[PDB]
């Protein structure tokens, strides 16, 4: 039905407004809300029918010291939605005691539009992890915001903040939001910005504006995630039915990201299928090996011929993809999308569970093990103090990324009928 | 052909017989199975049919 | 005095919730054409006291 | 049949004044009494078939230090209406005691109007609540209205006196004028100057001359209240017609005001229902809900769609209105009126009676105690001891607003079958 989607943090808060503007620029409206005469689709899976047939978005704003916000407010996309949700430090601690204050009024601003709607299916979640402003408030509304409403799903759109250094109190910020991001959310779709700013120095020869470019890329694996919600396809125009198939394991649910094209400023089914396949278009960066995946296909293709693709892909045979008990990579095709002018045709989207992030994992593991070792760059603050006195909750979250890192690993091996 | 393709439609009409009888949307039949939830799952034999044709001319 | 007056009350009151559900009984065989009984019992008020079978 | 109307005070009449000139503006004639060349309908509700072809307004001026008397005198809408009919402070008190000695010559110009028509139907009173001038003498006069025709009606147009905070006798003048409100007046309807001020500031940018805007408002209510009597319609063609239907317990009997468009400086049935069921279009502002709610709209309607119209608005189901015996929200449709030019067409008017306003008498009611505790603004007069030695006419009306209170409330509770 209705989804609610949130933005915090001044990344979050360019890539919701990227993504709004784009989904604007896909749909045939003007930025004012005011449908065009071309005009169907289903346009009710995150825009309000509002009172002068706008498509008001519904999105959560909140902001903390705001640079950013001026901008988008000074803009002809403001005319587009303003719900009027607008509500006023660098650290997880920081962010954690000022979210702790303010959490009422802005759960105000939650059930305002939750009473506003009729329907709820979802929130996204638009999160910048070790974002400074983002940190430690969408930790803790992350937590509230499970807490109040367990018939709901939640997805968190993250990053992995570390650009191969620089800031030293970032492995704790992002530990202590990946302990939430672990038990306090049901899907995350993780991005790395190491790849991204590789695949941007790749195809281009840029790598200063690479917060705007990353905005393009962000924005289309958003909305050609939810291309078959947004418009009339026949399975996962829900998000719990997307997410229902993709997870085996309740905390088995990270998933990778890949898009056929590398560059974007005839070819058959098996070739685009097959190119989606390879690591090299994935756009995130012993054995690992995939428990699933799933594909989307959006593009001028024949459909008649997709059976024998699948026969081709099958016995090309290029994942030795589980152990214990069968699980696929599994097709989903699309129409691509009407209603505004299309270059680069053949567009595929891939998600998957692999176990390759468990490296990722590690790797920001063994930076915060030996920044504890060293003991000079906690950067020690009455915040943190006073938040956790003896620092245990570092303690509970690295025993459970050590859980995870086990159950990564117990999956990769044929034995998971037992637990670990 | 052409006085049946205006002052009615066929190739139209066969659409969206695909789309409902056939199940050919998805949509429209999730909310049908959502919104007729208490009137499926309790035996209809005790109920008038118009109860359903009602809710259902608001469900699409 | 009010022996009269709060016993006529009380059986006319009576008697007329009772052609009052007859007339929505009688009118319930057939079936807009229902608008008739969804606007007199608007929003679902006493669509439930007293119902039979 | 016929209605004679009432105003006192300058505030009331200012808005009388106002309510003239719209109606005059709205009527085919000239601000003499003319009639024009394109006028049929029917121009006998209130006013008088006068001896030039003059259509006269049948209104009861009533003023005591005249400043606004002299500017409605030197004005092109004194050749409109002038039955001679102008007959000269701050207190309540003061004014009961100026309205005693003078209720005979008054009560003449009143039985003048009484024998100058054939048939009587009710009468109207234009009435500032704490007005000064007018509270008091309105409220004596009122006494003395409704004492002697207990055959006719009494409307009250009300405001509510607070602009929160400035005068500290203020709630004792609208409290005594509220106890004669209750047990002497058969329907008010109440309007709020904050929800008004604060409507006027949100459409367009003015606070100082909120007055002159807020007769606009008014006048323009009166005039879509009225527009079924004064143009042919079918239903509530007479005032007690609109009254009759309102009212299930003889002091449940105060109204609530909303309107469609907010600034008035294609749509459908449905669409403008909801819009005037929503509080934020209502003008005026545990459980508070709706007893019965009517409505008319008058504008360019397509009239088939009504009824499917008149579904969606159910299964909707926006308001849970009442427990015990059946209400409904109710509607009445009519034409836009000729005669005049014509923008927003489609315009909306609610009556309705809600228990939302026992807030607002708790509201002064918690005022006035909080006075009567401090015991240093009831502003000891003569005139207040002289009216009452031990001011227990404040007991009364307090008993009687509890008393009120307490109907409201036990109205909102699933049993009123027993009494409170």
């Amino acid at each position: 039905r209705e989804i609610i989607t949130l933005q915090l943090g001044q990344c979050g808060n360019q890539i919701g407004f990227e993504f709004w503007k784009q989904l604007c620029a896909e749909h045939g409206i003007s930025p004012e809300g005011i449908v065009e005469e071309f005009a169907t689709d289903r346009k009710d899976v995150f825009f309000y029918q509002a009172d002068d047939e706008h498509y008001i978005p519904r999105a959560v704003l909140l902001d903390l010291e705001p640079r950013v916000i001026h901008s988008i407010l000074n803009s002809p996309y403001a005319k587009l939605y303003n719900p009027e949700n607008i509500y006023l430090g660098n650290n997880w601690a920081s962010g954690f005691s000022q979210g702790e204050k303010i959490h009422e009024d802005i759960f105000d601003i939650i059930d305002r539009e939750a009473d506003g709607s009729d329907s709820l299916e979802g929130f996204v979640l638009c999160h910048s992890i070790a974002g400074g402003t983002g940190s430690g408030l969408g930790s803790y509304l992350l937590e509230r915001l499970n807490d109040r409403y367990p018939k709901k799903l939640v997805q968190t759109y993250s990053v992995f903040p570390n650009q191969d250094e620089d800031v030293v109190v970032q492995p704790y910020n992002s530990l202590l939001t990946l302990k939430r991001l672990t038990q306090n959310a049901d899907c995350v779709v993780v991005l790395d910005n190491t790849a991204l700013n590789r695949i941007a120095t790749d195809r281009l020869h840029i790598q200063n504006p690479s917060f705007s470019q990353i905005n393009q890329l962000v924005s289309t694996i958003m909305s050609a995630s939810t291309t078959t919600l947004r418009y009339p396809g026949y399975m996962n125009n829900d998000l719990i039915g997307l997410i229902a198939s993709l997870i085996p394991t309740p905390r088995l649910h990270f998933l990778m990201t890949g898009y056929t094209p590398l560059t974007t400023d005839k070819t058959t089914v098996l070739d685009v299928m097959r190119r989606l396949l390879q690591p090299k278009n994935v756009m995130v960066s012993t054995n690992h090996c995939y428990i699933a995946i799933l594909n989307i296909i959006q593009g001028e293709v024949d459909p008649t011929q997709v059976h024998k693709s699948l026969q081709r892909i099958r016995e090309r045979k290029l994942a030795n993809f589980i152990p214990w008990g069968p699980a696929s990579i599994q097709v989903a095709l699309s129409r691509k999308s009407p209603y505004l002018p299309s270059a680069h045709r053949v567009s595929g989207l891939m998600m998957a569970n692999h176990t390759s992030i468990s490296s990722l994992f590690e790797r920001t593991c063994r930076q915060y093990d030996k920044l504890r070792k060293r003991e000079a760059f906690l950067e020690q603050f009455r915040k943190e103090d006073m938040f956790k006195d003896n620092f245990d909750e570092m303690d509970t979250s690295r025993e459970i990324v050590q859980q995870l890192i086990d159950e990564y690993h117990a999956a990769t091996r044929p034995d998971y009928i037992s637990w670990g | 052909l052409d006085v049946l393709n205006k002052k009615y439609s066929l190739l139209d009409h066969m659409q969206a017989m695909r789309r409902y009888l056939l199940l050919g949307q998805g949509d429209f039949i999730r909310h049908l199975m959502d919104l007729l939830k208490p009137e499926l799952v309790r035996p209809a034999t005790t109920l008038y049919q118009h109860n359903l044709t009602g809710i259902l001319e608001t469900a699409v | 005095l009010v022996s009269g007056f709060e016993a006529t009350i009380n059986k006319f009151d009576k008697n007329f919730s009772a052609h009052l559900l007859d007339l929505l009984a009688r009118l319930s065989i057939y079936s807009g054409m229902a608008s008739v009984i969804s606007r007199l019992d608007f929003n679902g008020f006493y669509t439930e006291r007293l119902e039979r079978l």
